[PDB]
């Protein structure tokens, strides 16, 4: 006989109801960092509203951290942070401007969370991001050349320094940092791959991030034999607030 | 200008990684590792090592057997002639059994080779699927890519096996070749009234796409903030860093909201995996269900009519 | 509003064009000049798209207008316009609305550059989004260019346009043996894969066995060299995904690119190249 | 590769995407190769008839002698220029059958005839001539015989496909669509006419030989699929052009001269025109049309020679 | 004639590696084997013997 | 003829490599050509000798 | 007429790795060689001589 | 010429006897699939004779 339902019709719809089930899944899950929002409606209401959207956030998560690290939970109440700096305009929405000298803000493109102060760890637990000094066992691939002993020049061509060292990851191995010696200052500080072109023939590692002056103000690193979370950030932010800081013309527009 | 992380500029070396420690009743692993100064421009230049127990050996003869009797027809095909081969071999096959012989084992000289190389092809994925299990329960993680694996196995199962069988005939079934089988998914829709007014043939193809969308917009993000350690997606994830951070406001100021350095690899994952779950079910569903996509797209009130500016006069009425 | 951690990034600059005209949120958005112009665009073409619904092919009071979901279709104009501008009711509004979309879509772009400049990441995801944008004008611009009629671009129609594309592939009679065409579509079928690998591989680390810590780098690179004896590693991984899935998009843009300006007959003949090689 | 532009035409509804592409060069080229070969003067059309003059005339009987001895000069130069009149007559007795030729040519007189007279739902006004197949020679370059394929050892049936073969322009379907098809008649049509199945036991199989015999079709013709069919529905009359229903009475056209008209010339055909199978060389599209979507560019030539129409 | 000393063959190549691959050989071997025979004449579950079992419904 | 330093072959080639990749080229070889011969005249499973055993 | 000092081949090339190679290459070559012989009318398998063992069965 | 022999200072001796004979044996299994392909081919000429109408 004829009917109009039929089986391809009855899958396709099934599936409609599973899709919206995942997407309601996944969006719960995108909620596990970053919220609740801060908004100027929790301000007013004296925190009473919670910003939150639909669907609402999941049951915490535990990550249970090798080598007794700790448990980290998602999602999480962190506290609220001091932004420096100061809106350009009052009205919502409004961006705000860096205060002080940009580069030293920690705001804007300079800015970054606080991180942990440990050290990411090989699975047999050492510090995993160090210096070729202290690894002995790494070396520079035959056929590619050692940045150690190149030049570091600034956005602006000037000499910054030189590759005093090469911080490797012991666990995938790989550059992730190269150790500047500052020729102002006389000062060590790590200097991202990120942040690095190598011109071979030249033998000079190229920065267009920052100006050579600039160096003098690279975080420092508590331990010069390892590297923490929370200084790995705190390195990568202040070569990135260049980017948008280090001159003039970076602040745009172009018309 | 600025390093795009593209390419390793300078590559490390240090003495190869053996892997993390198995437990008893796995095997060593076998295999001395090389350097590919090459492969490390682009990605790790360790080649090796690799394990091999009892399910990937027995997954690999399968496998070998498999590939060995559809080459081998396909060189037979031109007679031996391996110039003949080289000539053709992008139209060579082998081919299902003729529909005569349902689903019947068919002669050795008209269709038992492919019936053979299907068994033992299926029979070596089946096995490759146990070895993807065993490897991470080795290892202590979780089973993401054998669910996966599962769900493309689902599709070809549906291709070569269970749509033959629920149609009776091994003649059905997909030939192996590579234009052979371009022929095969081109007639298919011919036959079943185009594919392109099946519905789960759209939602594969905006997951198809979705995945080339959702890797684009992963692979670009990260590499953006890799100046940040980015591409350190562990460590992102339990200790959220200004690279996680700076990931997603550019999505959230692009498109209004954003996911996490986590749960972007939960949708990646779906969008992949639903591109061959409704890619099984649309076969499953042609010429079990629906013998004409396009009447039955009528029928559901969906293909578009245009205004009539050519019309054949049908000889059959006549 | 804002995600807890945001409000610390949201600086004053970085903008292409505007400055401070612009230079402020809507909610979650970043507006800009590019946000604005960009706006105007959508909202116009999606606007005129849903007039075309209204109206239909031959007026709102014909059997063939209608507002199904499927069914609704805008299309370009009789190849004998040419590169001419057609009447709005003739194709006209299907012109209009490619140039809103082009321009829609090429704002999207830049204004995702102002935002990279915002934040001081790399410019990697407007670069890719440029070859969707390509292969998108590719479609509605170079090809037709190169044949001599905007009419040959697809039309804008949920179900119409995959009988475009159905019509055109067989043109070349077995459009399956385009060779761009493969070749794309080895790409959108081995980005499928990666994506479930490291999805997958994420996931099955941060989220191991019960009782299990957070496993290590060096876990997944011994994971996939235990199943394939290789790892590409973990930023290589994002290095290779963006490869894939931008090759799948420009050789997209080569197989139709060849198909009528460079190409007229069925693509198997094509092969003939291969065939008639003087070594067999 | 081409260069840009092609030449284009527009055959569907606007962005439904029916659109034809040519290269303009290889056009100009082609017509210059599908020229027609020009008429001969007209003759007297009076005095007494063939058929009471000559010995031997069994069907060009009511054309005058003007009008007969016309008509043989013009198939000599259609068929055997290099050979004259006596490629088809003993020496010195124009009447004698007593040549395989003359008994082919009388058949080929009578398959135009009815081509130009009960056809035409097919080559409508413009009609064939001797010239459309053979083009000035004895043999027509396009005729066919059924394709064996490529070799097999002795414990491997041929499986009739997955080869490079240009019968089906060069994809890897099922290479010999003609004998089925073009000589015998199996049914072409596979898509079913319900959405549900239940009531449609074609077969995929099926769906790749006609998806051959579609891709000669069209490879004969110069054409894509869209110059008969809307290829979202295949199968759908009313959205196919009416070169479709031309292309129906073709195919059914070709059947009958092959069946009716050529293959009974097999016993008399030398070995030399036959396949490995023993079968004749015979008439596909490609045997007039000749990679062109009408023979000669349409040019009417069988209108100028009265005796190639019945009665 | 076989060796006194094959034994010292164990000194070469892994026992349990040797075990692992011929179980998997011979496991693909057999089903190859039956598979092939049964495309042949020697085919004994088709072959209407002792009676063929379609017929008597 | 053969030389009788011949077994100094071992001092250079790992014989450990060397027999296990001779086992697999032997059985490999031998499916090959059990395979050929079986898709020729010289086939002897579907050859009906001593007599056909598909009765009716 | 080989050079005195041809020896001296293998102080440049090395022994195993050249030995390896020309194993593969012979092994392949006469693969290749046996099956460009059968695909012609050289082919001795299906040449029914001494006689054909299929008519025998059939 | 007189000093051809520096080309050893500029060009690895090893690798140019590793390309040349890869080149090489690439090179005689181009040339016989060409010639083989032609009029030219010595294998299925039936010359001395046909083996496969002795075997009919
Ligand atoms: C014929 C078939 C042939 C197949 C051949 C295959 C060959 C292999 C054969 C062997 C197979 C063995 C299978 C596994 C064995 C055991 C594995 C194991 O370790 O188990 C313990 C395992 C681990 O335990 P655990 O403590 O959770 O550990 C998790 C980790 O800590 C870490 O976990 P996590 O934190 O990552 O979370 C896990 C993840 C869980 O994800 C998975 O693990 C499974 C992924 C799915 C794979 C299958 C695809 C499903 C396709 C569905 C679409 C079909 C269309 C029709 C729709 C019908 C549904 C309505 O969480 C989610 O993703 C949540 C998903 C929510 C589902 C969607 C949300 C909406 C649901 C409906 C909403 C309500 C509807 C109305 C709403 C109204 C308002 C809108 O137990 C689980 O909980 C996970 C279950 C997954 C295993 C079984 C399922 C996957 C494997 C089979 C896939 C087959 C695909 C074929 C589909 C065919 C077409 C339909
Ligand atoms: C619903 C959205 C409205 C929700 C709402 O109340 O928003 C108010 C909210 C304000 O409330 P509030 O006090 O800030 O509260 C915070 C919210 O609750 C913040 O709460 P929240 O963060 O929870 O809310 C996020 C919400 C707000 O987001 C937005 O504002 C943008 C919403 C865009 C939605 C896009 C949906 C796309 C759907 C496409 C259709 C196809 C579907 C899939 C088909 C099959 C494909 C496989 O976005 C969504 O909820 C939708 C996101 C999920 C979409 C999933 C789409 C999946 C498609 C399939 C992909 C394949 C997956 C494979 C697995 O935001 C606004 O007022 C927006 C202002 C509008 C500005 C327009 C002008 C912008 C000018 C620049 C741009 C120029 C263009
Ligand atoms: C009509 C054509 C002829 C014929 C013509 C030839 C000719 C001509 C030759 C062969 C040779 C060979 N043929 Mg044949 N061959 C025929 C039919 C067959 C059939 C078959 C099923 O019908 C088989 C399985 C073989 C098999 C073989 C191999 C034994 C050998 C090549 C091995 C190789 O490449 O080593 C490469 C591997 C290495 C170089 C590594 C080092 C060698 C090691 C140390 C020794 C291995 C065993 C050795 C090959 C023994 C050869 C002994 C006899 C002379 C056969 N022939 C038919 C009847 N065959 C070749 C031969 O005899 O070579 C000496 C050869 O020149
Ligand atoms: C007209 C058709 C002729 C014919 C015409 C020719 C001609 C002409 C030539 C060959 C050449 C070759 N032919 Mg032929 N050939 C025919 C039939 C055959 C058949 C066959 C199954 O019918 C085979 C297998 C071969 C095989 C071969 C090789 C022996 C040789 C290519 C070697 C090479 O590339 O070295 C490349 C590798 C290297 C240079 C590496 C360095 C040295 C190596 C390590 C030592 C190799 C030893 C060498 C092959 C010894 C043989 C010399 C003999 C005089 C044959 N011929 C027919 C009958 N053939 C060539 C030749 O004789 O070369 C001297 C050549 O010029
Ligand atoms: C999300 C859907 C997508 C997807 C998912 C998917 N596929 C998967 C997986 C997942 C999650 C796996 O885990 C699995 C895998 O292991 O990937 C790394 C797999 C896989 N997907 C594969 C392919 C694949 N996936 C495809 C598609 C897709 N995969 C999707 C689009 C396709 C397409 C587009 O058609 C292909 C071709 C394989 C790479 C792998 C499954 C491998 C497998 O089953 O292997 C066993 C089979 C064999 C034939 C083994 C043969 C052995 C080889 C010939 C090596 C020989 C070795 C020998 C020892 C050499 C000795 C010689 C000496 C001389 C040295
Ligand atoms: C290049 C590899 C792949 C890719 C990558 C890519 N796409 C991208 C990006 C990147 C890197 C973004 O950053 C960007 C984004 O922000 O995503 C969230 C985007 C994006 N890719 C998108 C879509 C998408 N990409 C696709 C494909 C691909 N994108 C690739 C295969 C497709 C396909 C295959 O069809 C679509 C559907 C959007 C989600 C987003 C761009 C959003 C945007 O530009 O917004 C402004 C425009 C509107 C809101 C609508 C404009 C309306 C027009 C004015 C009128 C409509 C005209 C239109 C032509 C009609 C079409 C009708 C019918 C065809 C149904
Ligand atoms: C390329 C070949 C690499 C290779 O062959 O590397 C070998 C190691 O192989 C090994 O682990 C095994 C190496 C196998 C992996 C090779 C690459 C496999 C494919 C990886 C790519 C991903 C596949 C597709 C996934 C989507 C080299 O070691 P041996 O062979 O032991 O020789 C060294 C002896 O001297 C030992 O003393
Ligand atoms: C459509 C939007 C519907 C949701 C309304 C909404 O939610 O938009 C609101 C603002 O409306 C705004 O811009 C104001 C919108 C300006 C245009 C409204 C025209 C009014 C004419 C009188 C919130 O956005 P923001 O102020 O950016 O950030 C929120 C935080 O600062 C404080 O919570
Ligand atoms: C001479 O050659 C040598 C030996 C040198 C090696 C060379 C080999 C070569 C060159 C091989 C080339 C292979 C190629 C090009 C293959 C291309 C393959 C393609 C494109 C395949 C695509 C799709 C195929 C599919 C989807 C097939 C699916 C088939 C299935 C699932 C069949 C399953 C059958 C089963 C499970 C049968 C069971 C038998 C039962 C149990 C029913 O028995 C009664
Ligand atoms: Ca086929
Ligand atoms: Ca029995
Ligand atoms: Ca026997
Ligand atoms: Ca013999
Ligand atoms: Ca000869
Ligand atoms: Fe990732």
């Amino acid at each position: 006989i004829t009917h109009y339902i039929d089986a391809a019709q009855i899958t396709i719809w099934a599936f409609w109801l599973f899709f919206f089930g995942l997407i309601i899944y996944l969006r719960r899950e995108d909620k596990r960092e970053g919220y609740p929002l801060d908004s100027d409606r929790t301000e007013r209401s004296g925190g009473r509203v919670k910003v939150v959207g639909f669907p609402d956030l999941p049951d915490p998560k535990t990550f249970v951290l090798p080598h007794n690290g700790g448990t980290v939970v998602a999602p999480r109440v962190e506290a609220p942070v001091a932004v420096n700096a100061t809106p350009f305009s009052p009205a919502p929405g409004s961006p705000l401007v860096p205060n002080g000298d940009p580069m030293l803000s920690g705001f804007g493109p300079a800015a970054s969370p606080d991180r942990p102060k440990h050290c990411d760890l090989t699975f047999e637990g050492l510090p995993k991001i160090v210096p070729m000094r202290v690894a002995k066992e790494f070396s520079i691939a035959e056929g590619d050349p050692d940045p150690r002993g190149m030049t570091v020049v600034g956005l602006d061509g000037e000499v910054a320094g030189t590759v005093s060292d090469v911080w490797v990851d012991r666990s995938e191995p790989q550059i992730r940092y190269l150790e500047v010696e500052v020729a102002a200052n006389k000062k060590k500080v790590l200097l991202p791959i990120g942040f690095s072109r190598f011109d071979k023939k030249a033998r000079k590692v190229k920065v267009d991030a920052i100006k050579a002056a600039h160096f003098a103000n690279v975080p420092t690193l508590s331990n010069p034999d390892q590297v923490t979370l929370y200084e790995e950030d705190k390195v990568c932010a202040y070569y990135a607030g260049g980017k948008l800081y280090a001159t003039a013309e970076r602040a745009g527009p172009l018309l | 200008p600025e390093y795009q992380n593209i390419f390793t500029a300078v590559q490390v070396r240090a003495p190869a990684y053996p892997g993390v420690p198995l437990p008893k009743g796995n095997l060593p692993r076998i295999g001395r590792p090389i350097f590919s100064y090459w492969l490390g421009k682009i990605g790790d230049a360790q080649i090796g090592p690799i394990y091999l127990g009892l399910t990937g050996t027995l997954s690999i003869f399968f496998g070998l057997v498999a590939i060995s009797i559809i080459g081998f027809n396909m060189l037979a095909s031109v007679h031996w002639d391996v110039f003949q081969f080289l000539k053709h071999f992008f139209w060579l096959g082998l081919e299902p059994p003729p529909p005569q012989y349902g689903l019947r084992i068919p002669p050795l000289s008209e269709g038992g080779w492919w019936l053979m190389a299907g068994l033992f092809l299926t029979l070596s994925i089946l096995l490759w699927w146990v070895r993807t299990y065993k490897r991470a329960e080795a290892l202590g993680m979780s089973q993401h890519l054998s669910w996966a694996f599962a769900a493309a196995i689902f599709f070809y199962l549906v291709l070569g096996f269970i749509r033959p069988v629920m149609m009776g005939s091994w003649a059905k079934a997909v030939p192996f070749g590579i234009f052979p089988h371009l022929d095969w998914t081109a007639a298919f829709s011919i036959r079943y009234g185009n594919l392109y007014y099946n519905p789960f043939h759209m939602l594969s193809i905006a997951f198809l796409y979705g995945s080339a969308l959702l890797f684009a917009m992963h692979g670009a993000t990260i590499l953006s903030v890799s100046r940040f350690g980015g591409d350190r997606e562990i460590d992102q994830i339990t200790h959220r860093g200004t690279a996680a951070e700076r990931a997603a406001l550019f999505w959230r100021w692009t498109m209004g909201f954003n996911v996490t350095m986590e749960s972007i690899h939960r949708w990646a994952w779906w969008c992949a995996v639903l591109t061959v779950i409704t890619a099984g079910i649309g076969i499953l569903l042609s010429g079990t269900v629906v013998d004409n996509w396009y009447l039955w797209a009528v029928k559901h009130g969906m293909a578009p009519a245009y205004p009539e500016v050519v019309t054949a006069v049908n000889p059959y009425e006549t | 509003a804002m995600l807890s951690f945001e409000k610390k990034y949201r600086v004053r600059g970085g903008t292409l064009i505007g400055g401070d005209l612009f230079d402020f949120w809507v909610g979650p958005f970043y507006v800009g000049f590019f946000g604005v112009v960009g706006f105007c665009f959508t909202l116009l073409g999606v606007l005129l798209i849903v007039w075309g619904a209204t109206i239909g092919p031959t007026g709102p009071t014909s059997d063939l207008q209608t507002y199904n979901l499927w069914r609704i279709s805008i299309a370009p104009p009789d190849l004998s316009y040419g590169l001419r501008m057609a009447p709005l009711t003739e194709g006209g509004l299907w012109q209009i609305i490619t140039i809103c979309a082009a321009g829609a879509f090429i704002s999207w772009a830049l204004r995702e550059v102002e935002i990279c400049r915002k934040l001081g990441i790399g410019f990697h995801v407007p670069f890719a989004f440029s070859f969707a944008i390509g292969a998108y004008l590719v479609l509605v611009f170079v090809r037709p260019l190169l044949m001599g009629a905007w009419g040959h671009g697809f039309p804008y129609g949920i179900l119409s346009h995959l009988d475009w594309v159905s019509n055109v592939g067989y043109q070349f009679l077995h459009f399956h043996y385009n060779p761009a065409h493969m070749l794309a579509i080895s790409f959108f079928f081995t980005n499928c894969l990666a994506l479930s690998m490291h999805g997958s591989l994420i996931l099955s680390v941060t989220n191991p066995q019960k009782g299990e810590p957070v496993k290590t780098s060096e876990h997944e690179n011994t994971f996939f060299r235990d199943i394939v004896g290789y790892s590409i590693g973990a930023l290589a991984i994002h290095r290779l995904g963006l490869f894939l899935a931008l090759s799948a998009a420009f050789w997209s843009a080569v197989c139709i690119l060849i198909s009528g300006p460079f190409w007229t007959r069925g693509w198997p003949e094509w092969w003939n190249w291969w065939l008639e090689l003087p070594l067999w | 590769c081409e260069g840009p532009p092609p030449g284009t035409e527009q055959i569907g509804y606007r962005g439904v995407g029916m659109e034809n592409y040519y290269n303009k060069r290889q056009r100009a080229l082609s017509i210059q190769a599908n020229q027609p070969v020009e008429s001969l003067p007209a003759a007297d059309s009076t005095g007494p008839k063939a058929s009471e003059v000559y010995q031997n005339v069994q069907v060009l009987k009511d054309l005058s002698v003007g009008e007969f001895t016309r008509t043989m000069v013009a198939v000599t130069t259609w068929v055997s220029p290099k050979e004259g009149c006596n490629y088809c007559h003993v020496p010195g007795n124009w009447a004698s059958d007593d040549i395989y030729t003359k008994v082919v040519s009388r058949r080929m007189f009578e398959l135009v005839r009815a081509a130009n007279s009960d056809w035409k739902a097919h080559v409508a006004e413009t009609g064939v001539t001797c010239y459309t197949c053979h083009r000035g020679n004895p043999v027509p370059k396009y005729a066919w015989v059924t394709d064996p394929g490529p070799k097999y050892p002795s414990g491997l049936k041929p499986t009739g496909q997955n080869y490079g073969s240009k019968t089906v322009a060069y994809a890897s379907l099922p290479f010999d669509p003609l004998t089925p098809f073009l000589d015998q008649a199996n049914e072409i049509r596979i898509t079913g006419n319900a959405a549900l199945a239940g009531s449609n036991p074609a077969s995929l199989k099926q769906a790749e030989w006609t998806f051959g015999l579609m891709m000669n079709i069209s490879d004969s013709l110069g054409v894509g699929c869209t110059f008969c069919h809307n290829t979202r529905a295949f199968n759908d009359w009313t959205q196919s052009t009416p070169k479709r229903t031309t292309a129906w009475y073709a195919i059914r056209h070709v059947r009958d001269i092959n069946q009716n008209y050529i293959w009974p010339l097999n016993d008399v055909l030398p070995a030399s025109r036959k396949g490995p199978y023993g079968d004749p060389l015979r008439v596909s599209c490609m045997t007039c049309h000749q990679a062109v979507n009408k023979p000669l560019y349409g040019a009417q030539m069988a209108k100028d020679y009265p005796g190639l129409y019945k009665t | 004639t076989m060796n006194a000393n094959l034994y010292k063959i164990w000194l070469i190549l892994d026992p349990r590696r040797v075990l692992v691959s011929i179980v998997a050989f011979q496991i693909v071997l057999g089903l190859l084997i039956h598979m092939i025979v049964l495309s042949t004449d020697l085919n004994w579950l088709d072959d209407n013997i002792p009676v063929s079992y379609q017929a008597l419904g």
